[PDB]
């Protein structure tokens, strides 16, 4: 069977680019499309893609659940059999969700953490990506007035953290997405070694927080919500410049280490 | 990037007797990466039914694979391999020699 | 004998040609025991020799549960890498990864290795001390760092000389009859006229295991270590070995050459000489 | 036994 696959995502906004590559006998050969309403009748009146189908400017038709076929000339059938099925689904059509992290976006290693998803407008289909393969879908259930959904993501790895954004469809078009949410960044503690809090001149104001280990980025929080790169010190300690601090990693920004101890 | 050619053995499981059932094997070792196009070749035409081992791979990283199918030797039946790698601009054929 | 245990793991990543792609295969010696693929339907650790088919279903559900996690693992360290050498979202790239230990006789620890490989290369390695890494390139010198803060070579040091060892013991006993029975290497030899002047003589060594064997040509009793020509230990393709070893002698003097094998399943090192 | 593989 051959290879679907959309650059650079399945999930793109309307007037955004993307591209369906077939890959079939070892190349990008000629194929023909389908889409799941009509299994075993090629789109576009039979077209034959030369080169790879760019979908720029991608409008509302352009989505759908799409399946190429290669050209096999020596074989009983002109061509070559189902490959992998390929959502399109395009986002810009209602407006926009609201995605809240339950209990925090500071999900400790291991643990879970509800991501809800949630809108006035009674969205029937919920989806949740994160920022890239195939999204999360659940049911929107309605009470009090407005559709939510509870997606669990869990336990906590280093894989699992990142940017969320959460959508909604209607539901008669669930290829056609509403507005992405706000971007949601939920980050993972752990399991690196706590660090030590340090606020100089004291508590009665310039963040400190020492580790010997090599973080190469001090975040810092206190019990409410409200960077800060380090530099070694003579005794090769990296210090930086209810509160609570973690260490974090370059090119590594949603995995942190575990919370300090919290300081008056 | 590194990108080493595959060695290419073609050869017998047992001793090669005439008429006798017995397997081909082409071992091709020391390749990366590790996509690599592996054929049995009969009088040039490609053989069915060919097994292959598992990817592994040796303390220098680079990958081995074997390929391997029964056949029966005949002296007018000449049996070889085919093997095609991103090193390969042109399908290596390697003949399996008996009187080797 | 010393005895060995070792796990490989390639993940390789193929834009527009599929998904990645983690085989996973583990050896005792020289013979295979276990494989995993990402792309076989199963999705669980499969048995790949006899001797191990005989563990129960808690073993294969413990050992698809961790293989697994080192599937997705391995998958996103790809992606991770692609930043860590700010690499193109459209290459294809190579994760290997080489765990393992070693025991003697005596049935103790003797090595240990946790090693990784980015396409080809080295990356980062765990030191025979067990305590420290060892990192290839700076981007190593980033998960060298990681794994320092979280304390991962002391975890690896404990399953190396735990359940590592205790694993492989218990391999080699149910498989006693299999791993720990040497099988002697038969050998002939092979003459054809390389020209008037010379002839090539090859001295063949068939279905021996473990793969371990020494070829070496004697003139006149002095060692032709590079006038010989060598090919890498093959496998028959049920669970034997075979190997040989060509020098080119002047025509005449092919009685002043001889070929010596040695083998741990030959009580005694074999002499051989080729005569018409 | 199979290791315990941790992120990069
Ligand atoms: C897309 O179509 C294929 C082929 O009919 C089907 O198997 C697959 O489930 C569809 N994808 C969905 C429903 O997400
Ligand atoms: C969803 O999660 C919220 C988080 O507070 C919880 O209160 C609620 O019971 C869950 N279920 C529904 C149906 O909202």
């Amino acid at each position: 069977k051959p290879f679907l696959s959309a650059w650079p995502s399945a999930v793109v906004p309307q007037g955004g680019h993307v591209t369906l590559r077939c890959h079939y006998r070892h190349r990008f050969n000629n194929f023909m499309l389908y889409k799941e309403d009509r299994i075993h009748i090629p789109i576009f009146h039979g077209r034959i893609f030369q080169e790879s189908f760019n979908m720029s400017p991608v409008t509302t038709a352009h989505a759908g659940n799409y399946t190429c076929r290669g050209s096999h000339p020596h074989s009983p059938t002109g061509w070559s059999a189902a490959s992998n099925p390929v959502v399109i689904m395009v986002t810009g059509n209602h407006r926009k969700p609201s995605l809240l992290a339950h209990p925090g976006p500071l999900v400790k290693s291991g643990e879970r953490v509800i991501l809800q998803c949630w809108s006035d407008i009674m969205f029937e289909h919920f989806f949740l990506h994160k920022e890239s393969k195939d999204p999360s879908r659940l049911v929107g259930q309605i009470h009090d007035g407005v559709s939510k959904a509870n997606f669990s993501i869990g336990p906590m790895m280093f894989a699992l953290a990142g940017t969320y954004r959460c959508y909604g469809s209607v539901t008669h078009t669930p290829y056609q997405l509403s507005a992405p949410s706000d971007p949601l960044d939920i980050v993972v503690t752990g399991p690196y070694e706590k660090p030590s809090l340090s606020a100089q001149p004291g508590p009665k104001v310039t963040l400190s927080c020492s580790s010997r280990s090599s973080y190469d980025m001090y975040h810092l929080s206190r019990e409410g919500g409200a960077r800060l790169p380090a530099v070694r010190k003579v005794n090769r300690t990296f210090q930086a410049d209810t509160y609570r601090c973690f260490g974090s990693f370059r090119h590594s920004p949603y995995e942190w280490s575990d919370p300090s101890d919290p300081l008056l | 990037m590194i990108q080493r050619t595959p060695k290419i053995q073609v050869y017998s499981r047992h001793p090669a007797e005439n008429g006798k059932s017995n397997f081909l094997n082409c071992y091709v070792s020391g390749f990366h990466p590790s996509d690599i196009e592996v054929d049995l070749l009969k009088n040039g035409e490609r053989i069915e039914k060919v097994e292959h081992s598992d990817l592994s791979f040796s303390k220098d990283w680079s990958f081995y694979l074997l390929y391997y199918t029964e056949f029966t030797p005949t002296e007018k039946d000449e049996y070889a391999c085919r093997v095609n790698h991103v090193t390969l601009s042109q399908p290596k054929i390697v003949k399996w020699d008996r009187d080797m | 004998g010393s005895h060995s245990m070792r796990y490989f793991s390639t993940s390789v990543s193929r834009p527009g040609r599929g998904e990645p792609r983690f085989i996973a295969v583990g050896y005792v010696d020289d013979t295979q025991f276990v494989r995993f693929d990402s792309d076989a339907a199963s999705q669980r650790m499969e048995p790949r020799a006899p001797w191990i088919e005989q563990e129960g279903p808690e073993y294969w559900d413990e050992e698809t549960g961790k293989v697994k996690a080192h599937s997705q693992t391995d998958r996103e360290n790809l992606r991770i890498a692609l930043r860590y050498y700010n690499q193109s979202e459209a290459g294809s790239h190579t994760l290997q990864m080489m765990f393992g230990c070693d025991v003697g006789s005596d049935g103790r620890f003797l090595r240990g290795y946790h090693q990784y490989a980015y396409d080809g290369k080295d990356y980062i390695a765990l030191k025979e001390d067990l305590r420290s890494w060892t990192a290839a390139d700076m981007a190593a010198q980033i998960t060298k760092r990681k794994w320092e803060a979280a304390h991962v070579a002391e975890q690896q040091r404990a399953y190396l000389e735990g359940t590592c060892v205790d694993g492989l013991r218990r391999y080699l006993e149910n498989g006693k009859e299999t791993l720990q029975r040497t099988d002697p290497p038969k050998t002939h030899m092979t003459h054809h006229p390389i020209s008037d002047h010379e002839a090539t003589l090859r001295c063949w060594a068939l279905g021996f295991y473990p793969a371990e064997i020494t070829l070496t040509w004697q003139r006149d009793g002095e060692d032709q270590t590079q006038d010989t020509e060598l090919v890498e230990t093959r496998p028959a393709g049920d669970g034997t070995f075979q190997k040989w070893a060509a020098v080119v002698v002047p025509s005449g003097e092919e009685q002043r050459y001889t070929c010596h094998v040695q083998h741990e399943g030959l009580p005694k090192p074999l002499t051989l000489r080729w005569e018409p | 036994r199979y290791p315990l593989t941790f992120g990069w």
